């Protein structure tokens, strides 16, 4: 229903798009990017804009053997999404709004998602990576996972 | 665009309807392949704002009869506005690396002055006589 | 019956070019290639030129045991298979594409290729590596591992 | 605005309301797509009422008979005090690192003066004759 | 294309089809094994209207009774649009890395001004006598 | 070829059937052992099609009535292409690492010139006098 | 080798038979411990008809009475066919690295010219006057 | 070897047995610690007859009415031929590495000329007045 994503990332960019206006704790929505779609230099949102979110897979996903009939994959899929602000309560904000976004779809039925089960697994905090002295962004991250019945050629 | 960026000035800019004012800024967006997409509309403008009366006055007048600004002003205030642009968000990007992948841009130190530091103001530089002194006059 | 190759690179690109065409997604059917068929400046497609995938072995293969008559070896044989091209999605299609090819030949007794079990095993993306200036590849992987018994001449 | 950075000394700064300064201070935060949001508004203010004052100083009055601040004195002074807030949070990054990635902005080592090195800086430096000295006088 | 890109001014480019547009962009894009395929039709557009402008307007007329263009003002317009276009993704690579493996462009540090720091603005520098000042000329 | 590569001019190349035209391409591709094999056929024609254009422009005419080409206009024309071709990929490779392992090609970079840039370049160079100035007349 | 390589020229090379080619081409390919046996039969035939015309047209006649080609002209031309090989395998390595170990050439910077960048280049340069202008003439 | 390396020119070469030709090999085999046993029959064969045509064309004849050749004769053609074997594989290795072991050999950039880049070309050099001159002659 909400995505029909063909992959992953896509699934995940569909899922936070979908979420309403009502929904996220600051007075903006975000913008959601794959992490490909900026360039380094002109990463994160400028001043006067909203808060960027960027998604990828950053680890391999696995297709274990479901069952000795080789009719389906146990894929299991892994995604980063990053928060960029420069206002550091505002990504801690997004960080939990993410997390009690993508908490919808938990246990699916490929009924909203294409996927079982679409979970928040951890978070990163990353704000003391950003130098005082200069303006800069801070950045936190939700790490979600993706497990679902993936359908094999074998039996046609 | 409607009025072309080589027909406004300073004061004239600031007349602009917001649909004229943003097809010059489209018109800018153009020469970058990102289009600074992060960047806020108030600071292109400002930027645009700014190339237009720095030309008007550090880029108008002659050396002999020739004018200063010798090729198209159109592509010289673009120009001039993209390097602009560019230095509101930092210098050239020298290097750029994220998750692994990494890139480095050829740039070098270049000189000293604000066009010699971007590619923009590289480009914009050939317009006018590349800031040589090839002014000349006479006892009459 | 369909490849017969000495060894699993070869196995593997026999059976990406074996694909019929219908079963590519892409609009023109993908070049398959040795990765060290190409040199590194012109590694993955040019423009107006079909995606090209690259298949190698990149992990040491198992010769287990399989019994202590030492008749034969329980070989357990690794294949990376990265798709290359200069569109996002097409990488993304290229990714599906190579797992439903493969997961043909799930479990052979022997019978198209000469293992018992060709199976992708996982997926990456790398897709998040290419910088947003340049025109410049996406690239992205299925990881394929490969069983079968390979006789020994102990006995002869 | 109302006013315009250029039409007003360090007295008249002083006097302006809070809006009028918190205009100007909009406007010069337009120079950098960040706005260095994270350095507080006093610093801003202390920053431009820095720049007119030095302005009014060291970058006014007569050389050949010539303005000494030839360029528009409104994007001067907005250059002028962008380089003065870079200066107050550290100068120019070189190179910036993090788990978004890092990147590096080709400065190489430039000039030894204050204008020399920043961006904004080498931008207003061209409105005051790269700070040469072309002044020349006779006798009557 | 019917018409060429030397046979059409900034006048005529406009006035072109769309077609015979997208024809001399096709051409263009032949000048990169990697197309330009993520950079958009505008935006290789606004480059080729530049660089057909600049030919126009700086790289146009005599010295002594020469043409200031020695080579075909064909192959000139591509290589000076190609390398705007270079230019609008951010330059040449000097060094790309990621899961592909890694390389490395021997470029050295090279020149200066915008047509020697790029691989297309190197091939174009020949058509134009490399910017030397060889113009001689008598008193009549 | 048949048609060889010196008996053709922009005009013959256009009019040249497909075969007669991949006969000089399946020529070209002889000069590097990868033979170029990820770039289509239309940026190989293309850049023969500017080779064969910019000899017959930037290479011709007498220097001390000498010719100004003075090796084999065939391998000059072919070593052109190459040069181009290899320039529509990008530099030299400096360095190359895959999977795993690297080499490196002893480039080492000559100056600004285009045709110094390449091994393909290095060699046409010969050809015509080095780019050397020996051209001299007199009065009668 | 019944005919051999200073024997023929372009001409007569494209009229030998297909075993005296392979013959020459057997001769070459002893320079390299490595045969460049993964080049090829095609791009070492090539190698080797460039070699010999360009030995004909750039390396041949007199100076000052002397000949230009002095060395032996089989070894010459088998050296310059060697070396254009190796340029169509992309240059000389300076580094090479993979799980058989590492190992570096010792290269440095070297000449610019081609005949200085590859080993082979360096061994032809000794037969031809190290390309130093020796020639000389008198009036009558 | 019943002749030896000195007696012997280009034409004698090709009528030796295979006995007198290998024991040659073997006398230019003892000038390394390996042997370079990887490398082939041929291919050093090839490098000895071209260190005596080379010796005989470069390096035969006299300046002042000295030989050019002033060293022993013998033992200048075996380090030319060891200095050519080499040179048929690679450098000098500056740097080796294995499984971790590890050794560099202190080769230095050395200059540019051939026999300047390998040991066995620094032997072979002083046997030659080193490449210089010490040519003369008068009117009679
Ligand atoms: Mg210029
Ligand atoms: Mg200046
Ligand atoms: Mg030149
Ligand atoms: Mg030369
Ligand atoms: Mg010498
Ligand atoms: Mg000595």
């Amino acid at each position: 229903a909400t995505t029909s994503a063909s992959h992953h990332v896509q699934a995940i960019i569909d899922l936070l798009e979908a979420a309403p206006d009502a929904d996220w704790t600051p007075t903006q929505t975000p913008t959601v990017k794959r992490y490909w779609d900026d360039a380094q230099s002109e990463r994160g949102p400028g001043a006067d804009m909203p808060a960027i979110l960027y998604v990828w897979s950053p680890t391999t996903s696995s297709l274990d053997r479901f069952s000795m009939d080789g009719d389906v994959f146990d894929q299991n899929d892994s995604i980063e999404v990053q928060a960029w602000s420069f206002d550091e309560t505002e990504v801690e904000q997004l960080q939990g709004d993410i997390v009690q976004i993508l908490s919808e779809y938990l246990d699916d039925n490929e009924v909203q998602t294409p996927y079982s089960d679409v979970a928040p697994t951890g978070t990163n905090d990353f704000r003391e990576q950003t130098p005082a002295r200069t303006t800069g962004h801070y950045i936190m991250s939700v790490e979600v996972e993706t497990r679902g019945l993936s359908e094999t050629a074998k039996n046609a | 665009p409607d009025p072309s960026i080589d027909e406004v000035s300073k004061s004239d800019w600031d007349a602009l309807t917001t649909q004229e004012q943003d097809d010059i800024i489209s018109q800018v967006e153009n020469l970058s392949s990102t289009g600074w997409v992060n960047t806020s509309r108030e600071r292109k403008a400002e930027a645009i704002r700014s190339a237009i009366a720095e030309r008007d006055t550090l880029y108008s007048g002659n050396m002999s009869r020739l004018p200063t600004l010798d090729g198209d002003a159109e592509y010289f205030t673009l120009y001039l506005s993209a390097h602009k642009i560019q230095l509101f968000e930092g210098g050239e990007a020298q290097s750029e690396s994220g998750e692994g992948g990494s890139v480095s841009y050829s740039t070098g130190g270049g000189g000293e002055k604000d066009l010699q530091k971007t590619r923009y103001g590289r480009m914009a530089l050939e317009y006018v006589w590349e800031d040589n002194s090839i002014a000349a006059l006479r006892t009459y």
